[PDB]
RNA sequence: AGAGAAGGUCACGGCGAGACGAGCCGUUUAUCAUUACGAUAGGUGUCAAGUGGAAGUGCAGUGAUGUAUGCAGCUGAGGCAUCCUAACAGACCCACAGACUUGAAC
RNA sequence: UUCACAUCGACGGGAAGGUUUGGCACCUCGAUGUCGGCUCUUCGCCACCUGGGGCUGUAGUAUGUUCCAAGGGUUGGGCUGUUCGCCCAUUAAAGCGGUACGUGAGCUGGGUUCAGAACGUCGUGAGACAGUUCGGUCCAUAUCCGGUGUGGGCGUUAGAGCAUUGAGAGGACCUUUCCCUAGUACGAGAGGACCGGGAAGGACGCACCUCUGGUGUACCAGUUAUCGUGCCCACGGUAAACGCUGGGUAGCCAAGUGCGGAGCGGAUAACUGCUGAAAGCAUCUAAGUAGUAAGCCCACCCCAAGAUGAGUGCUCUCCUA
RNA sequence: UCGGAGAGAGGCUCGGUGAAAUAGACAUGUCUGUGAAGAUGCGGACUACCUGCACCUGGACAGAAAGACCCUAUGAAGCU
RNA sequence: AGGGUGAAAAGAACCCCCAUCGGGGAGUGAAAAGAACAUGAAACCGUAAGCUCUCAAGCAGUGGGAGGGGGACCAGACC
């Protein structure tokens, strides 16, 4: 999954209305940042194996960082950071560890972006809830109502199959939604609105790449 | 949201006092009648020595909804009755005079029925 | 689930819970301090204070409120004579919540609130 | 933390005075290499003639064994595979015992122009199931030579080893390397021998 | 449903072994504890 | 054997995480002086938001009731401030320069 | 119309399948039980629609028949114990089969017409009916396997903290109208395209709470009965687990809001081909290659080194006597 | 349609007390084949670290004894 | 349904743990046989010591026996 372009981070700040001049209101998520967005490693295809930019972003106090992770940012030159990723290119000639991202520099208005971040964990839920299974009949006679169902087939098989599908955990995942708009940047708040929903309530950490479409910006296969 | 079952009121001459809804059509497979969106009713109730009789299977379109209808401006539209406009498979309905509020949102398909309108909203 | 729901249920209905708070308070305020359950004490902080932060303004207003949440009207006076005195430069925070040995009969984590 | 408490220390010492008496008295271990028919040590020993000879643990042990490499271009499969299995086994030594490990290390390279005779390039096919229903999967030898051919090899020869927890401790002693190079120079790989006459395919 | 059959020796001893091991889990609470009412120096903790 | 490596678990305050374990965040609450990183929860203060005009005392009315004081009073699961309470005291695990062989280098 | 082989194909023959009605009695009788729906799958292909083709008695549109193709789809009602089937209105189409009626330690109707009763009929009669009719009890705390999730231990050859490669595994790659092309080819007209662009929809999936709302026993207001707070005032309790109503923030949620289904990537099935021999002609094939499918494989999206084949990378720590 | 949210009693964790039907022994995978003709236990492949907990009910021809249905018995009884 | 401390109750003074029960010493006794008391099998429940299991498919054994341990006198054997 080589990924188009580097992207940042951010944080999700909750949505608002936002108006057009001809009166279109379009929700947007308003995802605001931190102090952060900093290359911290590059590997070599050569040396890894492959070829990736590893950036840092939340700012942090330096006692909260275990040693190990303190080292590995002052190898770099870097402020200590809660989080670090990885994005994966085609080509790293443009990147040196203690670099800086700007999110004005990497994303115009009107591009096309990629949100990736956690769900919101609904818990332990149930068929209906998690698979939209049919709930069974409410009144005359039944028994059932919101359980699972018939699980398999008779004597033959005479077993249920893998991923049948169960009541288990749900959300609380990575999650990735293609293929957003940006309407506003706004350089005094250093903000970004976004067009739509994006994974997670609000204080989120989100990952904003630049969309892959699957034509023309990835290596065919 | 008009569905099957669902009875509607009549927005014009065309002699029908009521419509039970039977089906949705052009939706594919949608359940919902929504502001206009045609769908094939029978006829309930009639005014008498009319051109139509009850227990007749006709078209109409859906010009009035309990639902809200949402424009782009963040306007909404909500009714407080659902009524149809009896038509012809052309689009031309088929009484000649509408009673009621119409929509901007039926200029495009219908031209007659926003033409024929004391209102429109 | 609960996101948010912040509210403590003292595993009671509504009714009981309410009433079981009053309770409480009127034993903390008439005491001036108690053992009880952890999750009742925490539970309780918040009524102690909307009594005591009440009968700190005083009003006739303030007190018939008071006078409808705890039980024995002795209590609210003796407050609303009290309090100004006792806690005029504390801005909120009139809770102690020390911790104990658990409970014999069924294990129950114990505390002590007090009113500091 | 390694306690240098005297406690220890006398446990340590006294349990290299057992091993050492245990190692005096004990009866010496004399390699298969030209290794005559008794030493007047064994004399006093077991009877080892007049029973059938089971392997102790310094034969077999997994340092001395040779390697071997078999450069796979222009071979067939099969064949190949076939000797592999048997020196990978060590059914070519005077020594070998179904129940122990006597066999070599063999390393194969160029894994990639290995042979095969007919129409199997695009016939022969490789399946694999996930274990859900619908879940059979299926390559031609091709999809799969072009993918990961080391895969073929490995394919071919584990179906001819024992099945069963030999089976598989001896399957890790099969290194197959696409490549015409293998990192492996340390351990002085011998060539293998091939008595097959078939086994050399010539366009 | 019931169980089709006995659950063998070893199997039940393992199992009873798991609910033995939370006591040890509670041993290490219970000391920790202990040493620190040892030292008299909690104000967040009272004992009487 | 003393000690307690890096780290972990526990404890303690929690959660948009959670059946339990698990996950995540905190654990003296900074300094600043030009950015950001040192407020976890409760309380208190203010703000958004909800409800819809408090009690008391005036006036009008035979009275039920209306009207003035007053976008009032109550609430505030949401924000932002401020260490006022509780994050005290602490405990447990954990530290043979990494068996053996073979090349290569020096 | 001519013409056996576009499409039908009589008289007969050769098969496959194992879904109909059967034969057998190998099977279980103690409590291994038939048909419909609900929920939930899954698989086959003899293909109903959607993808690509050959032939036509294919002008065009639409067919007919057949080839490859099972990735996806296959509605809502009136009627029945029903398999079957009929109709209504749609639809791209409303496929046929297997899975012990697929599914009764998941649910529910009939059926084993259990005991009551009545009708017709047979019987002198007690009673009877592969006649009809009304009424009529199936339980269940999961031991093991199987499954959906979620931990601990131990391994990973010193111990750790982070970041990742991706073997393998899954989810999803669906479909309809309408508009340009162009009233252009085609046809005397009536009718009316292939190919490639553009929008709107459907179903399904992934999120989400700005708007519209639902709930909201956190809260706020009215209000009935009544008992408390000494009485008026004003509040508190009760009217199960809100006394009854009217609103509601956060949460959760959909009917609300976004987004998705991309590939002049790879290799093929049918088929269409180019060079071209064996048979100095011909031939899409024997050598060698070119186009080409909703199919197959990569790409897309989550998981993933217990991938014991236990990967690679960066940093940290190994004191004292 | 097409489900949604909430309250209580359980479920879940912790402390106290503490059963039951069941049970040849069980070190108790999947596919396919075989076989008294539907196998964890026989064959061949394939897949699977050890062990908990919450949930689910396809299998173990799951569990609760004579099968009410059919037949047998020179059985039993009621009735004509 | 519920029998058998000893020959004799000599049925355990005194001290300690100690609210009682229960126990450990001392003392009685040939023996503690200590009152739930005489021989005391099996299931079943454990505790300690020796070897050993966390890539594994199995009516659990058997023939072969790697490595490790133990009591020997025919130390080449036995467990
Ligand atoms: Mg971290
Ligand atoms: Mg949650
Ligand atoms: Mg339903
Ligand atoms: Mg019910
Ligand atoms: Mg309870
Ligand atoms: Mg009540
Ligand atoms: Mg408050
Ligand atoms: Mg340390
Ligand atoms: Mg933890
Ligand atoms: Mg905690
Ligand atoms: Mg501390
Ligand atoms: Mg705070
Ligand atoms: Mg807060
Ligand atoms: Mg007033
Ligand atoms: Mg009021
Ligand atoms: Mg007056
Ligand atoms: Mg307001
Ligand atoms: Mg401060
Ligand atoms: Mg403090
Ligand atoms: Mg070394
Ligand atoms: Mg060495
Ligand atoms: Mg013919
Ligand atoms: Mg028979
Ligand atoms: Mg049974
Ligand atoms: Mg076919
Ligand atoms: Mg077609
Ligand atoms: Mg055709
Ligand atoms: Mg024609
Ligand atoms: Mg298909
Ligand atoms: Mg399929
Ligand atoms: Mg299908
Ligand atoms: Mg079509
Ligand atoms: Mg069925
Ligand atoms: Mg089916
Ligand atoms: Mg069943
Ligand atoms: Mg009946
Ligand atoms: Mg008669
Ligand atoms: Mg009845
Ligand atoms: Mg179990
Ligand atoms: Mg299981
Ligand atoms: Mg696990
Ligand atoms: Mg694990
Ligand atoms: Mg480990
Ligand atoms: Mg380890
Ligand atoms: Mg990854
Ligand atoms: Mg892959
Ligand atoms: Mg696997
Ligand atoms: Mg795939
Ligand atoms: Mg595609
Ligand atoms: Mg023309
Ligand atoms: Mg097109
Ligand atoms: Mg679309
Ligand atoms: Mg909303
Ligand atoms: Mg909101
Ligand atoms: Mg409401
Ligand atoms: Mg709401
Ligand atoms: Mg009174
Ligand atoms: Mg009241
Ligand atoms: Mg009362
Ligand atoms: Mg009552
Ligand atoms: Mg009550
Ligand atoms: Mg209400
Ligand atoms: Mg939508
Ligand atoms: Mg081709
Ligand atoms: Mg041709
Ligand atoms: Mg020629
Ligand atoms: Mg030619
Ligand atoms: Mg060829
Ligand atoms: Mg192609
Ligand atoms: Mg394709
Ligand atoms: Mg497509
Ligand atoms: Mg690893
Ligand atoms: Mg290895
Ligand atoms: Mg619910
Ligand atoms: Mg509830
Ligand atoms: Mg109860
Ligand atoms: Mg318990
Ligand atoms: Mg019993
Ligand atoms: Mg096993
Ligand atoms: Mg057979
Ligand atoms: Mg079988
Ligand atoms: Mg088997
Ligand atoms: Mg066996
Ligand atoms: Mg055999
Ligand atoms: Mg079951
Ligand atoms: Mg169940
Ligand atoms: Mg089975
Ligand atoms: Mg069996
Ligand atoms: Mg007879
Ligand atoms: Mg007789
Ligand atoms: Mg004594
Ligand atoms: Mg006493
Ligand atoms: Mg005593
Ligand atoms: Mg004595
Ligand atoms: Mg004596
Ligand atoms: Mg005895
Ligand atoms: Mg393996
Ligand atoms: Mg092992
Ligand atoms: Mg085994």
């Amino acid at each position: 999954s080589v990924d188009a372009g580097i992207g940042v981070m951010g944080t999700k700040l909750g949505m608002m209305s936002f108006f057009e001049e001809d009166g279109t209101v379009v929700p947007v998520t308003v995802i605001g940042f931190k102090e952060g967005n900093i290359v911290t490693q590059v590997k070599t295809e050569s040396t890894d194996g492959y070829n990736a930019v590893q950036v840092g972003y939340e700012r942090l106090r330096d006692r909260k960082l275990t040693m190990p992770e303190r080292g590995h940012l002052n190898k770099a030159g870097v402020i200590p950071m809660r989080h670090l990723q990885e994005f994966r290119l085609v080509s790293v000639d443009d990147f040196t560890p203690s670099q800086k991202l700007l999110f004005e520099e990497l994303f115009k208005e009107g591009d096309m972006v990629d949100i990736s971040g956690t769900t919101i964990g609904k818990g332990f839920q149930g068929g209906i809830k998690r698979h939209n299974f049919k709930r069974g009949l409410m009144t005359h006679g039944s028994k059932s109502h919101r359980a699972l169902g018939s699980i398999g087939a008779g004597t033959t098989p005479g077993h249920v199959y893998k991923g049948k599908k169960m009541p288990g955990r749900m959300g609380g995942t990575k999650t990735k939604i293609r293929k957003l708009k940006i309407m506003k940047i706004d350089t005094d708040l250093r903000v970004v609105m976004i067009k739509g929903a994006v994974p997670g309530k609000p204080g989120n950490l989100l990952r904003l790449a630049p969309a892959k479409i699957v034509g023309k910006n990835i290596p065919k296969n | 949201m008009i569905q099957p079952q669902t009875h509607l009121n009549v927005a014009d001459n065309s002699g029908a006092r009521e419509l039970m809804c039977i089906r949705i059509i052009g939706a594919s497979n949608r359940r919902y009648a929504r502001i206009g969106d045609v769908i094939v009713a029978v006829i309930k109730e009639a005014i008498p020595n009319t051109p139509l009789e009850r227990s007749e299977v006709i078209r109409a379109v859906v010009v009035r909804t309990c639902k809200e209808l949402k424009r782009d401006n963040g306007m909404i539209i909500r009714y407080d009755d659902n009524a149809a406009v009896i038509i012809d498979q052309e689009g031309n309905p088929k009484g000649t005079r509408i009673f009621g509020a119409i929509a901007r949102e039926l200029r495009q398909k219908f031209a007659k029925i926003v033409s024929l309108a004391p209102e429109v909203l | 689930m609960k996101h948010g729901r912040k509210i403590h249920r003292l595993s009671r209905p509504a009714d009981q819970r309410r009433a079981l708070l009053r309770g409480l308070t009127t034993q903390l305020l008439k005491h001036g301090r108690i053992k009880t359950t952890r999750a009742k004490a925490s539970a309780m902080r918040k009524y102690v204070d909307k009594m005591i932060t009440l009968a700190k303004e005083g009003s006739l207003h303030k007190r018939r409120q008071a006078l409808g949440f705890i039980y024995e009207k002795q209590i609210v006076h003796a407050l609303f004579a009290e309090v100004p005195e006792r806690y005029g430069d504390r801005n909120g925070g009139y809770t102690r919540i020390i911790r104990t040995l658990p409970r014999r009969g069924d294990n129950a984590p114990m505390a002590y609130i007090e009113l500091v | 933390r390694k306690s240098t408490s005297a406690s220890t220390k006398c446990t340590e010492e006294w349990r290299q005075l057992k091993e050492a008496v245990k190692k005096e008295f004990a009866i010496p271990h004399v390699p298969l290499d030209q290794r005559w028919m008794f030493t007047l040590e064994e004399a006093t020993g077991p009877d080892i003639w007049n029973t059938t000879w089971y392997p102790k643990s310094a034969d077999h042990v997994p340092t001395d064994k040779k390697w071997y490499v078999v450069d796979a271009t222009d071979l067939i499969l099969g064949r190949m595979a076939s000797t592999i299995a048997i020196h990978i086994r060590g059914k070519n030594l005077a020594s070998y015992t179904p129940s122990v490990d006597m066999g070599a290390f063999v390393i194969v390279v160029n894994a990639d122009k290995v042979a095969v005779s007919g129409k199997k390039r695009t016939q022969k096919l490789y399946r694999r199931h996930s274990g859900r229903p619908g879940g059979l999967k299926e390559e031609t030898f091709d999809q799969l030579q072009k993918r990961i051919p080391e895969r073929i090899i490995e394919h071919a020869v584990r179906g001819m080893l024992p099945k069963g927890r030999l089976g598989r401790y001896l399957f890790n002693h099969l290194k197959v390397y696409k490549g015409a190079e293998h990192p492996h120079q340390a351990q002085q790989p011998i060539d293998l021998p091939l008595r097959d006459k078939r086994i050399r395919v010539e366009k | 449903a019931v169980p089709k059959k006995r659950t063998s020796i070893y199997k039940k001893r393992i199992r009873k072994n798991i609910w033995k091991k939370k006591g040890y889990w509670a041993a290490l609470k219970a000391f920790s504890l202990a040493k620190s009412l040892s030292t008299g120096n909690s104000k967040s903790f009272f004992v009487r």
